[PDB]
């Protein structure tokens, strides 16, 4: 670290070196901080967490009890020990509270004033953070497994919604049109994720073992269908071209958006070239998931080597994206881990679980 | 409207004449609307469609539904044919040129026989004419003036066959589609029309034809609301618009149903939220 400081100070190394190397070291040193706590407000398991993209100060959390909690992640107290207090909450007494499990919650990108949350009550509600009131509600004919707003589109503000129906709903928050559907899947869409690179690329993963990349502008179906083998087992596309050998319940674009990570109920995680959907043949070993719903997992940002934090049973398995080497397993939960979310500002992790807890993992030293 | 300033457009006026039923025609219509057939229609035991066709036939001319100066299709037994008599005579005295439209080809033939009973020169084109000889007839009508009235149904020929030499147009009977009658009036009044064209729609008041026209206006209003502006003054009643097996002919003491109905004449998450709450309060 002193060599790094001297090399930064004397100009031998770009300061980008010290940032990325030290962030990588902190991520490798990621450990359960009992010196930080998150206030327990959910009566049920936390299904989803979302730290705001701008300023990374506030976090949303949606539980199976239908409540939403809005936490402050900054140590506003002068002590080195603090609890991430719950700023707001859509509780059992809020007139607009979800009737069933909140399965996904997402801050509006580009501004903290709005956030959207979807439930098994077949609703995607848009909330005004300041008034903590719903500004819009999108009812769907079948329960929502996942929703996602594009983190990058300054032009369109579509929410891709995956429900049990075989179609992917696109809901325009700009004046309300929830009619557009992307058809081509055959079973419930368990995960949707916009590319962080292209405004109009949407990756959708479904229980029919297929992941499809769509160009929502295009009127001619999916761009690419992910194939495990890339052509070794080739068939006229009616049942082949499966991304996994089970249900694909999790999607995550890497930071630069040039690759896609999919996790399926075949207990595998695969890394795909997001441009031509080619499997990169990164191993990753066995990634235990048996989730019957969407599995929210994240990647690291702004480190020398990219990492993926995937829920592995009751633990969080940390892998290197481009080599597959399992860095570690963060073990602090008591039940299955449903979601983990990455604070890129300080290389911190927050993980929710069915044990109705949110555990913060902070780098040690 | 926006492109009007680039190309010329002669003014177009349009009237809807309300033609009272003749007493024999009125009796036939009242017998049909009191006969057990319309009662079975109201019971749903029989197809309403045949009753619709029958009442349209009655309002066209009784000889259609029922089946010298007493031959087939005598123009004195239907009020719309009375008005066609008056308009054709006046327009011939004015030296104009007429398009005579009707949805029914049988009543088109009745109108032909009527025109032969008169001394008006005329030319007919309908579905029975061969397509390979359709273009000549139109040309012969458009080039000279020695042909007075051209006979059409609203749906024959290619879309917008060039009938420019006509000056006046009469739509003998309304259709269910607003677009076919709009095309009928548009066919005479196109680009390169030299003189002011006027359209006269012939209706029988208090009958099925008035309700056909009401449905036509309602569909036109729906299309306009969808395509140009949602805010629109509401004209109609749900039950009156849909019930169309009655006969209330005006006695001139009270105004007609149409005139009674038409008696008056990146986002920064706050613009996004403002638009959402605006749309939701409506």
């Amino acid at each position: 670290m002193l060599g790094f400081l001297s090399a930064r100070q004397t100009g031998l190394e770009d300061p980008l070196r010290l940032r990325r190397a030290e962030s990588t070291r902190r991520v490798l040193g990621l450990e359960l901080n009992k010196d930080r706590d998150v206030e327990r407000i959910h009566g049920g398991g936390i299904n989803t967490l979302d730290i705001e993209p701008v300023e990374g100060r506030y976090m949303l959390s949606g539980g199976s009890d239908g409540v939403i909690v809005l936490y402050d992640l900054e140590n506003s107290s002068r002590q080195s020990y603090y609890t991430c207090k719950a700023v707001c909450s859509i509780g059992r007494d809020h007139p607009d509270v979800h009737r069933y499990s909140v399965e996904t919650v997402q801050w509006y990108p580009h501004d903290t004033g709005m956030f959207t949350s979807s439930s098994f009550d077949k609703t995607l509600k848009v909330w005004d953070t300041n008034t903590l009131q719903t500004a819009d509600v999108f009812n769907f004919e079948e329960t929502v497994y996942s929703h996602h707003m594009s983190p990058v589109s300054t032009k369109h503000c579509l929410v891709a919604v995956g429900t049990r129906g075989p179609k992917v709903q696109l809901c325009d928050l700009k004046s309300g049109s929830c009619s557009h559907i992307l058809q081509g899947h055959r079973q419930e869409i368990l995960a949707v994720s916009w590319s962080p690179r292209y405004d109009y690329i949407l990756a959708t993963a479904s229980a029919d073992s297929r992941v499809k990349l769509w160009d929502v502008r295009r009127a001619s179906g999916c761009l690419i269908t992910l194939d495990q083998h890339n052509g070794k087992k080739s068939q006229a596309v009616e049942s082949a071209n499966t991304a996994h050998n089970g249900k694909v319940n999790g999607l995550c674009f890497t930071s630069d958006g040039l690759h896609l990570l999919t996790v399926g109920t075949d207990n595998r995680m695969r890394l795909w070239n997001s441009s031509n959907g080619e499997n990169t043949l990164v191993n990753y070993g066995k990634v235990c998931n048996n989730s019957k719903k969407g599995l929210k997992f994240t990647v690291s940002c702004g480190c020398s080597s990219e990492f993926v934090f995937v829920p592995y049973g009751s633990t969080i398995a940390v892998y290197t994206v481009y080599s597959g080497e399992q860095i570690t397993m963060l073990k602090g939960h008591y039940k299955t881990v449903d979601c983990c979310v990455f604070q890129s500002n300080f290389q911190e992790l927050y993980s929710g679980s069915r044990d109705c807890n949110i555990l913060a993992w902070v780098p040690s030293l | 409207s926006d492109v009007k300033m680039s190309l010329s457009l002669p003014d177009k006026n349009e009237q809807v004449l309300f033609c009272r039923l003749t007493d024999e025609q009125h009796k036939v219509y009242q017998n049909f609307v009191d006969s057990k057939e319309v009662y079975r229609i109201l019971n749903g035991e029989m197809q309403i469609f045949s009753g619709l066709i029958a009442l349209r036939k009655i309002c066209n001319h009784p000889d259609l539904f029922s089946g010298e100066e007493d031959q087939f299709g005598y123009w004195k037994r239907s009020g719309k044919m009375i008005v066609v008599e008056s308009l054709l005579k006046i327009w011939h005295k004015q030296g104009q040129r007429v398009l005579l439209f009707s949805q029914s080809r049988q009543m088109l033939d009745i109108l032909e026989v009527f025109l032969r009973a008169q001394k008006y020169t005329y030319l007919k084109m309908d579905g029975t004419t061969t397509i390979a000889s359709r273009q000549p007839l139109i040309t012969r009508y458009n080039e000279d003036t020695s042909i007075f009235v051209f006979l059409l149904t609203t749906r024959v020929g290619g879309l917008g066959v060039n009938l420019t030499g006509a000056n006046r147009v009469v739509i003998y009977d309304p259709d269910w589609n607003p677009s076919t009658d709009t095309q009928a009036r548009e066919r005479a009044w196109r680009i390169g029309q030299k003189k002011q064209v006027t359209v006269y729609r012939l209706l029988t008041a208090g009958t099925i034809e008035e309700k056909i026209y009401h449905r036509q206006i309602f569909k036109q209003f729906l299309t306009n609301r969808v395509l140009k502006d949602p805010k629109q003054r509401r004209f109609f009643k749900s039950n009156d618009l849909y019930e169309l097996f009655t006969l209330t002919s005006p006695d001139a003491s009270q105004s007609t149903e149409t005139s009674a109905i038409f008696a008056g004449t990146p986002l920064a998450s706050s613009s996004l939220l403002a638009k959402m709450r605006a749309r939701n309060h409506l």
